[PDB]
């Protein structure tokens, strides 16, 4: 299946991996797959950066960073599923069920079975993609969990015109390592290095703080008419060389707190 | 405008009533007879006994195959006379007969291991008592099956009791109370004798036995008549859960059923086979269908001495008939399928089974797969458990950390920079042969095999977060660990 | 050609196991079991036995896949005779399962020719009386992880299923997949009475050549499609015959490292999954140099490369923690303690003699937590992540001393010991002199 | 804990903004970013940590990390206040500086007592 590659700077390994893993036909996609990583790497940035590379594939998005537990995931899921369905099949009829009707994965399964037996009459089969960003990062998390979400292609009947797929994102690797016996595909992102985080920042925050006000302030607080944006980027650049040549020692290969301290001490 | 603070919509409220029967006559003179009643005493469950018969019916038939042994398997299955356990019959049937002659409130407790014919023998005692109801000389009375294990909430006893004595629907906190109202407040001349039997009380009353307390509190009247029984495995229960004053004041009768003797075992299992024992069949030439008194007429038989050894081995442990009977069936299975494998018919003049294969069926139950498995693993787990035993040899600790065992491991290796097997598994485990690959403190696959054994059950990991100081324990033995250890040619010498 | 692309897809779904029920592949090293259990199922499909049985094998060993396969074979001549039931004990409970039973029981009965209504006990007794009390249709359950139903006290449903097996007239087929070995041990008496106790295990690999011919089979074509099918077969066979192939050496690796296939398939997929033209396929599977990239980036960031990318400040303080934990009894350590030994190290370094700068307590305040969040330290009487609900619940009820006491004096703990790091590091460092107590 | 005080917040918000305009949604952060497409109006919140000092700073940290997860809908604003009793430098290094960086951005400061200036 023709997949446009995102010609990225720094993750063309994982690009290869997942653009190979996944295409429109579900058969050449796995049943359940992880994309573990670490913060700042833009794992979440690059997933949608790939969906840019492939529009005709669609996915749902959840962020249980804000949710707390299991039932709220159930409810949000039962919402977004049929929401997405009917929003993207407008002509289709429905009897839209209450998403708050769910209070347990069985009930989610039951109502999805109802979704499907009402969506029975499709022309071709379809698998979609679910997204749970920070499923490690929950706040009353216990260890009896991930196996269950693996087992969703388990109890679904095989005659589904509409199927789904799961997507994850973790950090530590400890509780990952707790469970890899299930022989799972997985793709990963090493914590960057200094030229790497450098170039990520000179390509990412360049346009931001090149197009923040305090430039346009200072240029005319000083009132000096000898200027060009080459040199604007240039002075920003060497300024950031100074930033990082200072505080690489302070942090290493991160971006977030660097952005914070930039915003504060830039002016 | 208002908002409910939390919703319940997947509720399934049950349409069952809170008004007991005590408040639909409103006087002692105001009451009719339940015996002169169509809805009481269960004249309506039969329809829901037959309403669901047709749901699963078909008539598909294509090239039926039928063979020798299966008819004997089903001669031998538990779903059907017995003279083996007959003095308890002659005693409890005597007691119940004299009881319904007395019209008293008598109580009885029995226990016994699963596989004692307790449910069998009792269900047959009361079938004989059904035929005694078919005498039409004893007062008619009614059975009550109680499978609390086929019930969810153990107060539903009262509910189902009322919905089967009346067919009327309430909650327990109306039903049992209306039932006490039904029991003591009601005289005899129209209230009926009912017989009831409780099954496996060990899990039913787990909290405080207030349910069964209520029950045994109902069992102590002189104006009310009932026939009560129960089943368990332990014996101290009536005095354990109650205490002594209650169980003593009631003054019931206690018994338990035991393991049967090997002779009775063989007697009975053959008693379920005499219709087919030593029989001769007309037998077709293609399908081998064994049809009874292009066709043979051959004989069938089974090893009697094998009956002897098979009953003999398991009569001494428990006396579980079911175990004996499955051993029989599985021996028949291996015989039949080896026979089929001889000719190789496909799928679309003597035949006898042996002591050899009877015992082949009886033995693999006790022959554990774990040993051949743990021997047939990779090298790594064997190596690691061997290191564990090395530590157990070095300290006699009965327990080890992760860091200590990993130190033992590295030492157990780097000592043996001389053995060949460890010479040849050398470089292909940390960075795997080639360059471009930096080293790693631990080996590959150690986390894998760790979890592998954890799932296996041999390994026990306490709850901590540190990778190093987490305490670790092995579950089985060190001897058997050596019965895996030296079986490797390379391990026995190191 | 896209004939080859379709062939990629062909061999890919052959790699999965996602084929029609004539090309689905099974091997002689498990045909003893395959030909066992097709027979064990059709005895209750068509010959109407009520056999009870429990499989045993570990994860990723193709148990449920094979129930699926044999029944999928069965479908093509038997569209009618049976009813499928899949389940799971983590997914379900002792309570929400029975409602799924009613649901499926009601909503596939429709596919050929009420139940789900009522309370818990009501729909319970509805299913009871339907099952307890010309031809009957056969029934097959597929439990998964009965371990959940292997609890201590009640687990009544299992007793009731097996009483249904014995007592009933319908063929009650029961399969159990799990991961533990001693399963019979868990049980109370009545289960050991009602259950057959006949329980089956799986085979292991007993030699390399088994895995070799398995690779051959799963990379062998059984249909003429593309201009490189015979090429594929002959290439496979001639490379796989060689014991000197890299890929045979990885076969050895699974034979010794893991001894289990599905991880291997996972590793094998990306090889084709990236494969774009044919000369690339050839040279790449010849050298297997990209297995190198694979397995370098596979477990790359577990323990080592993570310490390979950090500042020197982290190293100094980690040393200040290491040597003093060595000095200590439990190896416990705190913030300012490490700060003290750190500055001592620097005093020594600057006393033996471009220059050096040390990092104020504010400068350590930040990165100490970058340290605690990268799994190198922990807390003394620590407990990491609870397993089940009520523990996760009580956790957010009762807080910790460490939660209440301030940042810098809660009793920490360590992951690595000094001499490990001593051997581990590049010893060329300016600090390598300082890596020894 | 975190989740409870979140439920308090959402209960207050929905039972406040409903009756002022005249179906149920659960108590979660989805609701706030879903405020537009139930009632139509935009919203601006203000948070008063009443006794700022006597509380679990961990639970606090968790909460505020949760609360920063909703600045991506371009239709809402909020504001926080700390009603302090001791001092900033007493506690601005008691809590993790992760929280505190952005809290360097846009702040305000008052001297606050009964006896202001005689
Ligand atoms: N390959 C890349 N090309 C360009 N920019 C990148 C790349 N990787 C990361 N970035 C930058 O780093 C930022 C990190 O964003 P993001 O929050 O997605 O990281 P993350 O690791 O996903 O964080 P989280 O732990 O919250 O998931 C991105 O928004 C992006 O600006
Ligand atoms: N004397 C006998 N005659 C015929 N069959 C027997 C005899 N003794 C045992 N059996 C067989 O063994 C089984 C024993 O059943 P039993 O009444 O002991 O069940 P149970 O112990 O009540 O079960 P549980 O303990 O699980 O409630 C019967 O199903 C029957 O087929
Ligand atoms: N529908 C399917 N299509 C293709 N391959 C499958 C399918 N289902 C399972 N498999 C293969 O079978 C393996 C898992 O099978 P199975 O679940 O029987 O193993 P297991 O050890 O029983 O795992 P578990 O005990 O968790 O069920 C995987 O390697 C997978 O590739
Ligand atoms: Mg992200
Ligand atoms: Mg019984
Ligand atoms: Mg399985």
């Amino acid at each position: 299946m023709n997949v446009t590659t995102p010609e990225v700077a720094f993750r063309e390994y994982q690009t290869n991996c997942l653009a190979s893993y996944i295409s429109a036909d579900p058969d050449i996609t796995p049943s359940n797959l992880i994309l573990q990583g670490y913060s700042g790497t833009g794992k979440t940035y690059t997933l949608k950066k790939y969906f840019n590379a492939n529009p005709n594939l669609h996915a749902v998005w959840l962020e249980p960073v804000e949710l707390v537990s299991w039932k709220p995931l159930l409810q949000a899921i039962a919402r977004t599923v049929q929401y997405k369905l009917k929003t993207l099949y407008p002509n289709i009829p429905t009897t839209d069920y209450d998403p708050l009707q769910v209070e347990e994965p069985f009930l989610l399964v039951k109502t999805l079975h109802n979704i499907f037996v009402q969506y029975e009459s499709l022309q071709e089969k379809t698998c979609l993609f679910l997204i749970l960003d920070g499923f490690d990062s929950l706040q009353d998390l216990d260890a009896a969990l991930f196996n269950k979400y693996i087992k969703l292609n388990e109890l679904l009947p095989k005659d589904s015109k509409i199927n789904i797929k799961f997507i994850y994102t973790m950090l530590e690797t400890s509780f990952l390592q707790r469970y890899s016996t299930h022989c799972i595909p997985t793709v990963m992102f090493p914590r960057y290095n200094v030229d790497e985080v450098s170039t990520i920042l000179v390509m990412s925050r360049c346009g931001e703080l090149m197009e923040d006000s305090c430039l346009r302030k200072r240029i005319i607080e000083e009132q000096i008419t000898d200027c060009t944006d080459d040199q604007f980027q240039n002075v920003a650049a060497n300024f950031i060389h100074l930033i990082v040549q200072a505080f690489h020692s302070y942090t290493g290969n991160d971006i977030f707190a660097l952005n914070d301290l930039i915003d504060f001490k830039w002016p | 405008p208002v908002i409910r603070k939390f919703t319940k919509k997947n509720v399934a409220r049950a349409k069952k009533k809170y008004t007991p029967f005590s408040k639909r006559f409103k006087s002692i003179a105001a009451i009719p007879d339940l015996t002169s009643l169509p809805e009481f005493y269960g004249n309506s469950s039969e329809l829901m006994a037959s309403r669901f018969e047709n749901k699963l019916k078909t008539t598909q038939k294509h090239q039926i195959v039928e063979t020798i042994f299966s008819k004997v398997k089903k001669q031998l299955n538990s779903s059907y006379y017995l003279p083996a356990r007959e003095n308890e019959f002659a005693s409890i049937y005597l007691s119940a007969y004299s009881a319904i002659e007395s019209d008293s409130a008598t109580t009885i407790y029995v226990a016994g291991t699963p596989g004692v014919g307790k449910t069998l023998t009792v269900r047959e005692v009361v079938k004989e008592l059904l035929s005694s109801s078919a005498q039409r000389e004893i007062p008619d009375f009614l059975y009550v099956e109680i499978n609390g294990l086929k019930m969810v909430k153990p107060t539903d006893c009262y509910e189902t009791l009322w919905n089967k004595v009346s067919g009327e629907r309430l909650t327990w906190a109306a039903s049992m109370e209306s039932l006490e109202f039904y029991f003591k407040r009601v005289p005899k001349n129209k209230k009926k004798t009912i017989v009831v039997l409780l099954d496996e009380l060990d899990a039913m009353v787990t909290k405080s036995q207030d349910i069964m307390y209520n029950f045994f509190n109902w069992t102590t009247y002189e104006n009310a008549k009932l026939i009560v029984i129960a089943v368990a495995n332990t014996m101290d229960l009536p005095e354990r859960q109650l205490g002594n004053k209650i169980t003593s004041r009631i003054g019931f009768t206690r018994i338990m059923f035991t393991g049967y003797t090997h002779e009775e075992l063989k007697n009975i299992i053959d008693l379920r086979l005499k219709g087919l024992n030593d029989s001769f069949f007309y037998v077709d030439t293609k399908t081998g269908n064994a049809i009874l008194i292009d066709v043979r007429k051959v004989r069938l038989r089974m090893s009697a001495d094998a009956i002897e050894i098979a009953s003999r081995k398991v009569a001494s442990v428990s006396g579980d008939a079911r175990r004996a009977l499955k051993v029989c069936k599985r021996a028949a299975e291996i015989a039949e399928k080896h026979y089929m494998a001889k000719h190789g018919y496909g799928y679309d003049g003597v035949q006898t089974v042996h002591i050899t294969h009877v015992m082949k069926a009886l033995n693999e139950t006790l022959n554990s797969h774990v040993i051949t498995f743990m021997t047939r693993l990779s090298f790594t787990a064997k190596l690691f458990i061997y290191a564990l035993l090395n530590l157990m040899k070095k300290n006699g600790s009965q327990e080890q950390e992760l860091g200590d065992i990993v130190d033992e491991i590295k030492l157990l290796i780097e000592v043996n920079g001389s053995n060949k097997f460890v010479m040849e598994i050398a470089k292909t485990l940390f960075q795997q042969g080639s360059d471009n690959i930096s080293e790693q403190l631990r080996i590959i696959s150690w986390d894998f095999v760790l979890n592998q054994l954890l799932d296996a059950g041999i390994l026990f990991k306490q709850t901590m977060k540190n990778d190093r100081i987490c305490c670790v324990k092995l579950n089985i033995s060190v001897e058997e660990a050596k019965r895996a250890m030296n079986e490797d040619e390379t391990l026995r010498n190191l | 050609d896209p004939g080859f692309g379709s062939l990629q897809r062909r061999l890919l779904q052959q790699l999965y196991g996602t084929l029609p029920t004539d090309e689905k592949i099974i091997f002689t090293y498990l045909q003893d079991c395959q030909q066992e259990i097709d027979r064990i199922i059709k005895q209750s499909i068509i010959q109407k036995e009520s056999h009870s049985v429990i499989l045993v094998g570990p994860r990723q060993s193709y148990k449920t896949y094979l129930l699926d396969y044999e029944l999928s074979l069965l479908q093509q001549s038997y569209k009618e005779q049976f009813i499928t039931i899949r389940l799971n004990g983590f997914i379900h409970s002792e309570q929400t399962a029975i409602n799924g039973i009613a649901t499926q029981l009601e909503q596939q009965l429709q596919k050929i020719h009420t139940i789900s209504s009522g309370s818990l006990t009501e729909v319970f007794e509805k299913i009871l009386l339907l099952l307890d009390s010309i031809t009957k249709i056969t029934v097959v359950f597929i439990f998964d992880e009965i371990d959940t139903f292997a609890g201590p006290v009640r687990q009544t449903l299992l007793y009731n299923l097996f009483d249904m097996v014995e007592h009933s007239r319908v063929p009650v087929c029961i399969f159990g997949c799990t991961t533990k070995l001693n399963i019979l041990e868990y049980l109370e008496k009545r289960v050991k009475s009602r259950f057959s106790q006949r329980v089956i295990y799986m085979p292991q690999i007993q030699n390399l050549d088994d895995m070799v011919d398995a690779v051959r089979n799963l990379l062998t074509v059984r249909s003429e499609i593309s201009p490189w099918v015979s090429q594929w077969n002959e290439t496979l066979e001639k490379e796989l015959s060689d014991p000197r192939s890299n890929l045979n050496r990885h076969i050895r690796m699974n034979f010794e490292t893991f001894r289990s296939l599905p991880t291997l398939k996972n590793s094998i997929i990306p090889l084709v999954a990236t494969s774009k033209n044919f000369g690339s396929l050839c040279t790449a599977i010849k050298s297997c140099s990209f297995l190198d990239i694979y397995n370098k980036n596979q477990l790359s960031n577990n323990l080592t490369g993570r310490l390979q990318s950090l500042s020197d400040l982290e190293l100094a303080i980690l040393i200040s923690a290491a040597r003093v934990a060595l000095r200590a009894k439990d190896g416990s350590f705190n913030f300012n303690l490490a700060y003290a030994e750190y500055e001592k190290m620097i005093k020594a370094i600057n006393s033996r003699i471009n220059t050096i700068k040390l990092w104020l307590k504010k400068d350590v305040k930040n990165v100490w937590e970058n340290l605690v969040q990268l799994d190198f330290f922990t807390e003394k009487s620590a407990v990491g992540l609870r397993d089940n609900a009520t523990a996760a619940f009580y956790a957010s009820n009762y807080q910790f001393q460490g939660t209440m006491i301030p940042f810098d004096l809660r009793s920490y703990q360590m992951q690595i010991i000094l001499q490990e790091l001593r051997r581990i590091i590049p010893k060329s460092n300016m600090y390598y002199s300082w890596t020894q107590l | 804990n975190v989740r409870m005080m979140l439920r308090r917040s959402m209960y207050k918000l929905y039972s406040a903004a409903d009756a002022e305009e005249h179906n149920d949604v659960s108590y979660d952060l989805s609701l706030v970013e879903n405020f537009k497409r139930l009632f139509g109006k935009d919203l601006a919140m203000v948070f008063n940590f009443k006794d700022v000092d006597s509380i679990n700073f961990n639970t606090l940290d968790n909460f505020i990390i949760l609360l920063k997860s909703a600045f991506k809908y371009d239709h809402v604003k909020i504001s926080l206040i700390f009603n302090i009793n001791t001092n900033l430098s007493n506690i601005e290094k008691n809590l993790r500086q992760s929280t505190i960086r952005l809290l360097k951005r846009n702040y305000h400061k008052l001297d606050v007592s009964s006896n202001k200036g005689f």
